């Protein structure tokens, strides 16, 4: 939980127009859109680093390059490599970082419209932000169903397979005989479908506002180099104010950027006590740290 | 819907 800014530069006046953006705008709402950069914070190993105990079993076992594991013709021919990272990952291994615990602060006060998360974590969710807000656009742990027929299965019965010495004895459908997995969007497959019916009526949303009050939208720690998801920066309207706290400029910040964009170099977790300390926020925000 | 998960 401790921060530091990344840098010698302050970003604190960044983040004072933010802030001041929301007290000029006081009945007004943000939508976030984040990665894995929010997490990192958590201690959540990253699969395609080496120097983590996960990159090396998955390495020892074959994987041909990271994300395989993620790829659905693959895990059909070898499902152990998918199985440990999952035993690795599985939520409720790692806690929520002080950003997830911003979100929480922001529906507390009612400014929070939605949450669009590219991370399978689901720290928003454990942080308590609730279910109506969240999009997990790349799915979570939560549900599974059969690969081959979709018959529906309880996330427990796969759980309690990692924790087996060793993991053998995959998870099989008692109807059609083919492998369950969880619910995670793996590469290849389309996103579930409450993503694309909940943007178009946050898109309608948004050029809605800005003939009346003013909405804001905060993209936080990600590369937006996944797609379908990485297409939104871009569809936000033209007179709708967009935030990047990110390490770097990325995606549609750096392709084609906007007169009124404002880009914060700052972490996510420091990016989150400057808020609140420039929001006045700084009384519910330690308590929520404290329960 | 916007296609499949890409890069
Ligand atoms: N927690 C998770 O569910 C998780 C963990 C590891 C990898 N992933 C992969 C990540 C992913 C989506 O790409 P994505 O979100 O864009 O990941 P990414 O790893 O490609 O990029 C993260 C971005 O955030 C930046 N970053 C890193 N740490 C911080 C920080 N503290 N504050 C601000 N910015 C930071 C960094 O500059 C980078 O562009 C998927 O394909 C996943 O499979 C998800
Ligand atoms: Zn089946």
């Amino acid at each position: 939980m401790a921060s530091m800014s990344v840098s010698t530069a302050s970003t604190e006046m960044s983040v004072r127009k933010i802030a001041a953006h929301m007290k000029s705008n006081p009945n007004a709402k943000v939508i976030f859109m984040v990665g894995a950069g929010i997490s990192t914070s958590c201690g959540i190993p990253d699969f395609r680093s080496p120097g983590t105990g996960l990159y090396h079993n998955l390495a020892r076992l074959k994987l041909p390059y990271p994300e395989a594991v993620f790829d659905v013709d693959f895990f059909q021919s070898d499902p152990l490599p998918f199985y440990t990272l999952a035993k690795e990952l599985y939520p409720g291994n790692f806690r929520p970082s002080k950003f997830h615990y911003l979100l929480k602060l922001f529906q507390d006060k009612d400014v929070l419209k939605r949450v669009y998360t590219q991370n399978f974590d689901t720290l928003e969710r454990q942080a308590g932000v609730k279910d109506d807000l969240i999009i997990e656009a790349h799915g979570s742990f939560a549900h599974c169903h059969c690969i081959g027929c979709g018959k529906v299965y309880p996330p427990q019965v796969f759980k309690s397979k990692l924790a087996e010495h060793p993991i053998k004895d995959f998870v099989k459908c008692d109807v059609c005989g083919e492998l369950v997995k969880p619910a995670i969007v793996f590469f290849g497959e389309d996103l579930p479908d409450s993503f694309s019916e909940t943007w178009l009526n946050d898109s309608e949303w948004l050029r809605e506002k800005i003939t009346t009050q003013q909405p804001l939208v905060i993209v936080v720690g990600t590369s937006l180099a996944v797609y379908p998801f990485a297409s939104l920066p871009e569809e936000i309207p033209r007179k709708v104010k967009r935030v990047l706290c990110n390490l770097e400029t990325v995606g549609d910040f750096k392709a084609n950027k906007r007169p009124t964009d404002l880009i914060v170099h700052q972490y996510s977790d420091e990016f989150a006590e400057q808020l609140v300390e420039e929001l006045g926020w700084q009384e519910d925000f330690e308590k929520i740290l404290t329960a | 819907k916007g296609g499949a998960k890409r890069h």
